[PDB]
C-alpha cells in the first residue's frame, strides 16, 4: 500500500 | 527486588485534521516523566517550552532554520499526506453495530422496569442512541454507562431506561450510526 | 473531528522502547524493534498501506539519546509511580456456550511496564490470549488492552492480574457469569 | 533433531533478486569486526551489547553494537571478557567516533584458544550442481566458534576464487551453506538475497542472532551451489 510517513526526532543540544 | 527509579520520555506527533484536510494543525510534543517540556504547535509556527526543563530544547530548535521551515511544512508533507494514505482505512472504516434490548437484572425497585439497549461491535466511536415511549423521546430516565473504545478498532455501550411500564406502550432505542444509511431501532413491548 | 498521533517513547533502565500510529485512539501499527519490522493492529491494514520500520529505529536512537541528556539535566527525578486503573467487561453480551471475549482495560498508568495475567478458578490461562502494546493519553499515561477468548459458563471465575510498581500488591479483577 | 535441508523451493534464487549483488558481496569481501579479550561498556536493547572496538584498517567506527537473539543470551556475555568476530553493517544501524552495528559474533575468551597462537583448520568442500568440485580450508584460533565467522571466511575464498558474488550478480542460481557438527547436528544458511530490487543487510544478518558456536577441531562444512541450467 500507500507508504506511511515518519516525522524524525530533533536531537536536544548536547550536554 | 527490582527498586531502581525509572526516567521515561515521551515524543508525540499530533496531526489534528478539522473537516478532512481543510485545516490541520501539528502538535509536536515532548515529555520527560509525566511533565510536557516542550512543544512545537504549527499555529504557533515555533517551539514553546511548557516548562523550565524544556526552555534549552525551544531555545536550539528555534535557532534551527532548516528545522522551522520543515516542521511548518510537515502539515501538508507529514500530517496532509498520512491522512490520504489512511483515509480509506480508518476515517472510511464502517462496521454496523449490533444492537438488542433487554430488561436489566437489577430491577430494583418493584412496579418499575428498567430497560437495557445494548449496543456494541461498533465502528466509528461517534453514535447516537435514544429512547423513545410510544413515538415520543425521553429525556429523564435515561442512563449511559459511556462510551467504551475496545483497543481492537470497535465500540459498545449501553444506554438505560427507567420506565413505569403499562401494557400496549412501546418503547424504542433508536441507533444513529455512521455505518446505516436510516436510524436502527428495536422495541421493547410492554 | 480526527487526529493522527506517531508516538514513542523510550524507558531507562529497563530500555524499553516503543514507535507506534494512533488513530482516533485506535492503534494503526507499532515497529516490533527487536525483528525491525511493522506490526499492523489489524491484518488488513498491512494490504492497504506499507511503513518503512527503519525509521522507527533511528528516532527510537534519538529519543533514548534525548532521554539521556534529559535526566541528567534534572538532576535525575525519577517518574512518580501512577497505579492502573483495571477493569473487566465482554465485548458482546454475554450468553451462556456462545463464544465471548474478555476484555480486561489497563488505564491510566505510568511507567508502562506492567505484568498481565489471566486466571480461571485461580489457575492462569494462555491459551488464544492477546495484549496490545502501550498506548497514549492525552494526560500523558497509558492504556493497555489484554484479551481472552472463552466459553460462558456460570461455573467459571476469572481474573485479570495486574502487577504495576504503583501497586503496593497485584491487583485482581474479578469476573463472573452473572447474566 | 537437525534442521532439514534446504529443497530447491525453499532456496532463494538470484535470478528473482534484481538489486545490486555487490551489496551482499560487500558483507563478505575482506569485511569483518575482530576484536580480543574485549568486555560490553553499554547496551542499547536488552538483547543487544556494545563494545569499545576501533576500525584498525579505515578508522571508520569505534563502537560496535552486536544484537542477540534475545535477553538472556546479552545477560551471558555482559559481563565477560570475549572475543568478537562477525560482519558488520552500517546501513540503518542505529544506537544511542563512528558506529557500526552486527550480530552475535560472540565468544568466551577464558580458555578457547590454542596455546601459542596456533590455529585450527576446518574442512570446507564446495560442490557445483551435487558434485564436489574444490575443497580447501579456513582457520581459526578458536576451540569454540561462531558458525558466523566460519561462514565469512568460507565465503570470503568464494568470492576471491569463484566470484561467489560480483557488482550485479552471481553466477550461481542457489547456495546454501550447511555446517556438520560431530554429533549428527547440521544447520544451513542461505547464501543468496531475498527476491525482489533491494537487499537488506541488517535483516538478512539478523540471521547470525544465534550467536551458534560450533567445534572448530570437529565441525565440517558444505557449501552447495547451482547453476541456473548446469
Amino acid at each position: 500500500g500507500e507508504l506511511i510517513g515518519t516525522l524524525n526526532a530533533a536531537k536536544v543540544p548536547a550536554d | 527486588g527490582d527498586t531502581r527509579p525509572r526516567f521515561l520520555w515521551q515524543l508525540k506527533f499530533e496531526c489534528h485534521f478539522f473537516n478532512g484536510t481543510e485545516r490541520v494543525r501539528l502538535l509536536e510534543r515532548c515529555i520527560y516523566n509525566q511533565e510536557e517540556s516542550v512543544r512545537f504547535d504549527s499555529d504557533v509556527g515555533e517551539y514553546r517550552a511548557v516548562t523550565e526543563l524544556g526552555r534549552p530544547d525551544a531555545e536550539y530548535w528555534n535557532s534551527q532554520k532548516d528545522l522551522l521551515e520543515q516542521r511548518r511544512a510537515a502539515v501538508d508533507t507529514y500530517c496532509r499526506h498520512n491522512y490520504g494514505v489512511g483515509e480509506s482505512f480508518t476515517v472510511q472504516r464502517r462496521v454496523e453495530p449490533k444492537v438488542t434490548v433487554y430488561p436489566s437484572k437489577t430491577q430494583p425497585l418493584q412496579h418499575h422496569n428498567l430497560l437495557v439497549c445494548s449496543v456494541s461491535g461498533f465502528y466509528p466511536g461517534s453514535i447516537e442512541v435514544r429512547w423513545f415511549r410510544n413515538g415520543q423521546e425521553e429525556k429523564a430516565g435515561v442512563v449511559s454507562t459511556g462510551l467504551i473504545q475496545n483497543g481492537d478498532w470497535t465500540f459498545q455501550t449501553l444506554v438505560m431506561l427507567e420506565t413505569v411500564p403499562r401494557s400496549g406502550e412501546v418503547y424504542t432505542c433508536q441507533v444513529e450510526h455512521p455505518s446505516v444509511t436510516s436510524p436502527l431501532t428495536v422495541e421493547w413491548r410492554a | 473531528e480526527h487526529v493522527i498521533i506517531q508516538a514513542e517513547f523510550y524507558l531507562n533502565p529497563d530500555q524499553s522502547g516503543e514507535f507506534m500510529f494512533d488513530f482516533d485512539g485506535d492503534e494503526i501499527f507499532h515497529v516490533d524493534m527487536a525483528k525491525k519490522e511493522t506490526v499492523w493492529r489489524l491484518e488488513e491494514f498491512g494490504r492497504f498501506a506499507s511503513f518503512e520500520a527503519q525509521g522507527a529505529l533511528a528516532n527510537i536512537a534519538v529519543d533514548k539519546a534525548n532521554l539521556e541528556i534529559m535526566t541528567k539535566r534534572s538532576n535525575y527525578t525519577p517518574i512518580t509511580n501512577v497505579p492502573p486503573e483495571v477493569t473487566v467487561l465482554t465485548n458482546s453480551p454475554v450468553e451462556l456456550r456462545e463464544p465471548n471475549v474478555l476484555i480486561c482495560f489497563i488505564d491510566k498508568f505510568t511507567p508502562p511496564v506492567v505484568n498481565v495475567t489471566w486466571l480461571r478458578n485461580g489457575k492462569p490461562v494462555t491459551t488464544g490470549v492477546s495484549e496490545t502494546v502501550f498506548l497514549p493519553r492525552e494526560d500523558h499515561l497509558f492504556r493497555k488492552f489484554h484479551y481472552l477468548p472463552f466459553l460462558p459458563s456460570t461455573e467459571d471465575v476469572y481474573d485479570c492480574r495486574v502487577e504495576h510498581w504503583g501497586l503496593d500488591e497485584p491487583l485482581l479483577k474479578h469476573w463472573e457469569f452473572d447474566a | 533433531e537437525s534442521q532439514p535441508d534446504p529443497m530447491p523451493d525453499d532456496l532463494h534464487k538470484s535470478s528473482e533478486f534484481t538489486g545490486t549483488m555487490g551489496n551482499m558481496k560487500y558483507l563478505y569481501d575482506d569485511h569483518y569486526v575482530s576484536a580480543t579479550k574485549v568486555k560490553s561498556v553499554d547496551s542499547f536493547f536488552k538483547w543487544d551489547l556494545i563494545y569499545n572496538i576501533s576500525d584498525k584498517k579505515l578508522k571508520n567506527y569505534d563502537k560496535v553494537k552486536t544484537e542477540l537473539l534475545n535477553e538472556d543470551l546479552a545477560k551471558k556475555y555482559k559481563d565477560e571478557v570475549v572475543d568478537v568476530y562477525g560482519s558488520n553493517y552500517y546501513v540503518n544501524c542505529y544506537f544511542s567516533g563512528g558506529k557500526t552495528c552486527m550480530y552475535g559474533g560472540i565468544t568466551k575468551h577464558e580458555g578457547n584458544h590454542f596455546d601459542n597462537g596456533n590455529l585450527q583448520n576446518v574442512l570446507v568442500r564446495v560442490y557445483e550442481n551435487k558434485r564436489n568440485t574444490i575443497s580447501f580450508e579456513v582457520q581459526t584460533d578458536k576451540k569454540s566458534v561462531t558458525a558466523q565467522e566460519l561462514d565469512i571466511k568460507a565465503r570470503n575464498f568464494l568470492i576471491n576464487k569463484k566470484n561467489l558474488y560480483e557488482f550485479n550478480s552471481s553466477p550461481y542460481e542457489t547456495g546454501y551453506i550447511k555446517f556438520i557438527e560431530n554429533n549428527g547436528n547440521t544447520f544451513w544458511y542461505d547464501m543468496m538475497p531475498a527476491p525482489g530490487d533491494k537487499f537488506d543487510q541488517s535483516k538478512y544478518l539478523m540471521m547470525y542472532n544465534d550467536n551458534k558456536t560450533v567445534d572448530s577441531k570437529s565441525v565440517k562444512i558444505e557449501v552447495h551451489l547451482t547453476t541456473k541450467n548446469g
